[PDB]
DNA sequence: ATTCCCCCCCTTCGGTGCTTTGCACCGAAGGGGGGG
């Protein structure tokens, strides 16, 4: 369990820290100062060359700021249909019991982060973890391997279905779509805090011929075109490849997403619409869409997709942290090219 | 003497070794200077005499420091630096004088001999060896090994800063009211305590620093305003940049113009509406940093304008957390923008400018939403909070852009000031085909090898033109048949291209671009009333 | 003729990726300014 190492060939994260707000910096300071006295993190110096970005989020409970570390390179560099119950399989979070298992001493130097300061009045204050953090891909494995002794007391005489997840939120699988809001969370209450043109457009849409489904003609469709007229299922996901997610903005706060493994072979397709509300806050809808697709890839497949967001880089980097309310931070590129061909999807 | 601070454990990248670089010849002046600085630093215990270790030697040199007649001894450690482990730098940026509140009690204090006061790891002092040369010619030359932090190593900056922090920390727990800005070893101490009472804590901070062997000389102890801090002349209620002297010359070499652009970029954070684009375009092409560039006409009046802004004195003000942050952006033409952050009219916190061209073809709406993202992050850096904007664009002009753009784009809480010139989109493309319009099927293609391409169009009433062109491309020719569909049609025209490149360049409403072809298309998309476009792959 | 870190701007040049083997975008590196 404890003995963990890095995928052979690379060194460790060296990501810089983006600026933050006082409402976030103060929360991070009050969280780090409190954690230091519990022996969860420890101050370090510049002699550690590693760095991962940090920030804080207000979870939906809206009672306290939770800390978040952009532990993405530390997962990309680390080596090592059961939920058909109901539909939107749902659960809370499991990240506060993670502190009961210490990090390996040889490993702690990689999980280093920096706390910035307003107006840059003081050089950044660096810390490194001492217990298993939240957001590292191995941490659920090291924790589960020894703590599965508690993944049975909640069962007792309860078959239920499957469960599991990826980062920290151990999702459940209760088929019961009733109950007192699933009041059966008694052992889950334990061992968590106490360790333990019409023709033109239509032929355009027929360019989606052999691309998606091989074997089409699209010739009698263009019989009334190309001249001089007045313009007046069965998907295959190999569990070694990465699911890819594509998002397109279609106006009026309507977004379309398609999860595909290979190009033009989509395993999932959907449309997320929020109409007005966020209204001008489009970045809040996209960010919500991202927390909508991702968990879906978790419930049915298991791994987060790589998102080709239709947003600009700077806008996303500036505003994505404010609306984020998820422990995972998926990976994403940015589509700098009109995915608006000719009224498709 | 040398601070009793613990040392930072430093190793070398696994496998590399110390620098055996020779000691390049030095002028007798700098020889005397070096021997004097080195003799005193020897007695203090800063540099220890070296014997028969390995033959590690890094060269030495010496420059005149600040405006003083003192010399700074430095060491070319490029070779050690390349083989020394990597360090995460802690300074995440420089402090700006407009994120500081007005304070009745403020002192500027500087640690003297800052680097040569922190210890250096004993198991690394060897590699820092040096050979002060001989005053005569070949006299052996005393050689020493640095015991303190060297002024030229890569880890020295980070080690001093992280250490100065652990020295100021116990003093910060005792004084929550005090406000300390520590940039390296420069200290800005401010509180709203009584002047007589304040001084008494500036006599106690000094003793706390001295307990860790950090002398604070009372010659560089600024006690009364106007303080000189971070290049700024901070008076008690107003702050300004120290005097900026723009070079005045007849011939303008490339380096002189680079210096002018740098000074005007530094002078644009307080002075309003500084432009450098007409001068920054004299640096595109020529790479000879000595070619005598002749000053044009489009840059001479611009330089004169920049000089007239720098005639009268301007000043900023201090941050007032109670009030509100406002940012007023003004378009200045040719892709240039200005902005002013303030809390009351005619009293600016800091001015600025935006003149970056991020892309090939872009309009003013995108160029404004980029400037908004710049001021937004600069404010999150300086004040930690997003200001409220006063953009000169109509609410519906931005609403139509937000709902007819495939990308997600935002501007935070903003408001519209009716001052010319308002940002606007110069043309629009219809949703559905226009009834009773001449239809133009345009197609242009070339031969990669021969470089000449033919481009033409076919219409619904006989008209059919085809034109050849040379030095073309299978995309640049296609974007020319459209230009032939705009140069013959009336005020209403329907265009049916066949290229995904042609549409994307056209469907983003550009108003200016480098391509003379795209600009010529834009010019004729403006004089046209209702243009329409579509793509069909036949 | 000599150095080191940090922030910024402006220009140049080489990956990169989709494609339309060319064009557009992006990061890194020269130069300049400022600070210590
Ligand atoms: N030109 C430089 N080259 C390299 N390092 C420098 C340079 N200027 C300053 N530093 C570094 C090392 C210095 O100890 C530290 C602060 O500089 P500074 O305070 O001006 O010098 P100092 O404290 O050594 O001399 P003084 O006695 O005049 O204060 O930053
Ligand atoms: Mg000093
Ligand atoms: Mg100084």
């Amino acid at each position: 369990t404890v003995p963990v190492k890095l995928k052979p060939g690379m060194d460790g994260p060296k990501v810089k820290q983006w600026p933050l707000t006082e409402e976030k910096i103060k929360a991070l300071v009050e969280i780090c100062t409190e954690m230091e006295k519990e022996g969860k993190i420890s101050k370090i110096g510049p002699e550690n060359p590693y760095n991962t970005p940090v920030f804080a989020i207000k979870k939906k409970d809206s009672t306290k700021w939770r800390k978040l570390v952009d532990f993405r390179e530390l997962n990309k560099r680390t080596q090592d249909a059961g939920l058909k119950k109901k539909k939107s399989v749902t659960v809370l979070d499991v990240g506060d019991a993670y502190f009961s298992v210490p990090l390996d001493e040889d490993f702690r130097k990689y999980t280093a982060f920096t706390i910035p300061s307003i107006n840059n009045e003081t050089p950044g204050i660096r810390y490194q973890y001492n217990v298993l953090p939240q957001g590292w891909k191995g941490s659920p494995a090291i924790f589960q391997s020894s703590m599965t002794k508690i993944l049975e007391p909640f069962k007792k005489q309860n078959p239920d279905i499957v469960i599991y997840q990826y980062m920290d939120d151990l999702y459940v699988g209760s088929d019961l779509e009733i109950g007192q809001h699933r009041t059966k969370i008694e052992e889950l209450r334990q061992h968590l805090l106490r360790w333990g043109n019409d023709i033109q457009k239509l032929v355009g849409k027929l360019n989606w011929a052999s691309q998606i489904y091989p074997g089409i003609k699209v010739r009698q469709l263009c019989k009334l075109l190309r001249g001089t007229k007045a313009l007046t299922h069965g998907v295959y996901y190999d569990p070694s490849k990465d699911l890819i997610a594509e998002i397109q903005k279609q106006g009026q706060g309507q977004w379309t997403y398609q999860i595909y493994q290979e190009p033009f072979k989509n395993l999932k397709t959907g449309k997320y619409a929020r109409m007005r509300g966020a209204h001008t806050n489009d970045v809040k809808q996209l960010t919500e869409a991202v927390q909508k697709i991702t968990t879906e890839s978790i419930v049915i497949w298991g791994k987060t997709p790589k998102f080709k967001l239709p947003i600009q880089k700077e806008t996303w980097e500036t505003w994505w942290t404010e609306y984020w309310q998820a422990t995972w931070i998926p990976e994403w590129e940015f589509v700098n090219t009109p995915p608006l061909v000719k009224l498709w999807y | 003497p040398i601070s009793p601070i613990e040392t930072v454990p430093v190793k070398l990248k696994p496998g590399m070794d110390g620098p055996k670089v020779k000691q390049w010849p030095l002028t007798e002046e700098k020889i005397k200077a070096l021997v004097e600085i080195c003799t005193e630093m020897e007695k203090e215990g800063k540099i220890s005499k070296i014997g028969p270790e390995n033959p590690y030697n890094t060269p030495v040199f010496a420059i005149k420091k600040k405006d003083s007649t003192k010399w700074r001894k430095l060491v070319d450690f490029r070779e050690l630096n390349k083989r020394t482990q990597d360090f995460w730098e802690v300074q995440l940026g420089i402090p700006h004088p407009a994120g500081l509140k007005k304070k009745k009690s403020v002192t500027v204090l500087d640690v003297g001999d800052a680097y040569f006061s922190v210890p250096l790891d004993e198991d690394f002092r060897k590699y820092t060896a040096f050979t002060i040369p001989s005053i005569n010619n070949e006299t052996p030359g005393i050689r020493y090994q640095y015991n303190v932090l060297p002024q030229g190593w890569k880890g020295s900056p980070a080690i001093f800063q992280s250490s100065m922090t652990k020295i100021l920390e116990p003093f910060k727990k005792q004084n929550p009211d005090i406000v300390i800005y520590q940039y390296m070893d420069d200290l800005y101490v401010g509180s709203d305590l009584e002047i007589g009472q304040h001084r008494t804590k500036i006599e106690e901070l000094r003793q706390h620093l001295l307990r860790w062997g950090l002398t604070t000389p009372d010659k560089k102890h600024q006690k009364e305003p106007p303080f000189l801090w971070m290049g700024y002349e901070l008076h008690p209620d107003k702050w300004t940049v120290q005097p900026i002297v723009l070079p005045e010359k007849d011939s303008w070499t490339v380096n002189d113009i680079q210096k002018l652009v740098g000074k005007l970029n530094w002078a644009s954070q307080i002075y309003p509406g500084i432009k450098v684009r007409q001068l920054s375009k004299l640096l595109r092409g020529t790479k000879a940093l000595t070619e005598v560039i002749p000053l044009t006409e489009e840059a001479e009046l611009e330089l004169a304008e920049n000089r007239e802004i720098l005639k009268e004195p301007v000043h900023g003000v201090y941050y007032d957390p109670s009030k509100d942050l406002i940012a007023e952006i003004q378009k200045q033409g040719q892709g240039q923008w200005t902005y002013q952050i303030y809390q009351e009219p005619f009293k600016n916190l800091k001015t600025g400018k935006y003149a970056r061209m991020r892309g090939a073809h872009t309009n003013d709406v995108k160029q404004l939403t980029e400037a908004v993202q710049k001021i937004t992050t600069e404010s999150i850096v300086i004040w930690g909070k997003t200001p409220k904007f006063k953009l000169p664009i109509q609410k519906e002009t931005w609403e139509t852009w937000w709902t007819e753009y495939w990308q997600a784009t935002w501007i935070p809480e903003w408001e519209f000031v009716n001052t010319p010139p308002l940002v606007k989109l110069w043309y629009q493309l219809e949703k559905e085909p226009i009834v009773g319009a001449e239809t133009f099927y345009v197609d242009g293609a070339a031969n990669r090898e021969t470089k000449l391409g033919k481009a033409g169009y076919v219409t619904n009433k006989g008209r059919q033109k085809v034109v050849p062109l040379t030095n073309t491309t299978n995309q640049k020719t296609e974007l020319q048949a459209i230009y032939l569909a705009l140069q013959d049609s009336g005020l209403e025209v329907n265009i049916v291209t066949n290229s995904q490149y042609a549409l994307g360049i056209i469907q983003a409403q550009p108003d200016k671009s480098e391509s003379e072809l795209v600009n010529q298309i834009i010019e004729q998309l403006i004089k046209k009333e209702k243009v329409y476009l579509a793509w069909v792959p036949a």
